[PDB]
């Protein structure tokens, strides 16, 4: 599950940002898709991190 | 209707076909869910491009939205049997059992309005 979203997410940075210019700066929707890739790379780790805690 | 009702209704079909599977695969429900919401997902972004970004939503977002509804709502039903049947186990099956025939009566109701209105509009 986590890393399925994590690949829809990388997937559809591309597809959104590919109908603006390539400016260097950050858009809003920059920092609302890397906010919202923090919580899905958090929700996939947290599993891993369960795994470590389980198995120790 | 070949490009994206049929894709759209084959999806909402192919989450519910999960239903029949016993409750413990737990990792078999979760890929037909999972799969299922990408299909739909995907099937979002590529309807938007047949036109020019119009700020309002149009009947075939309606149908889309609808499906993607009841694409979430075969997950959530997963995630719920799952949740349960570690918590308090059993009688759970039996949202199963009623999930399994009341989802593609809800989603036939709704083509049978759908279709009426935008024929009769």
């Amino acid at each position: 599950l986590g890393i399925t979203t994590v690949l829809t997410m990388t997937t559809i940075n591309t597809h959104l940002r590919e109908t603006l210019p390539k400016i260097p700066y950050v858009k809003a929707i920059d920092m609302y898709l890397m906010g919202c890739f923090v919580f899905v790379f958090l929700a996939l780790l947290e599993y891993a991190f369960v795994n470590y805690i389980f198995f120790s | 209707v070949i490009q994206t009702y049929l894709p759209c209704i084959m999806t909402v079909i192919l989450s519910q076909v999960s239903f029949w599977l016993n409750r413990e695969s737990v990792p078999a429900r979760t890929v037909f869910g999972v799969t299922t919401v990408l299909t739909m997902t995907t099937l979002s972004i590529s309807a938007r491009n047949s036109l020019p970004k119009v700020a309002y939503a149009t009947a075939m977002d309606w149908f889309i939205a609808v499906c993607y509804a009841f694409v979430f709502s075969a997950l959530i039903e997963f995630a719920t049997v799952n949740y349960f049947t570690k918590s308090q186990p059993a009688s759970i099956s039996k949202i199963d059992k009623m999930s399994r025939i009341v989802f593609p009566v809800l989603f036939g109701t709704f083509n049978l309005v759908y279709w009426a209105t935008y024929l009769n509009r």
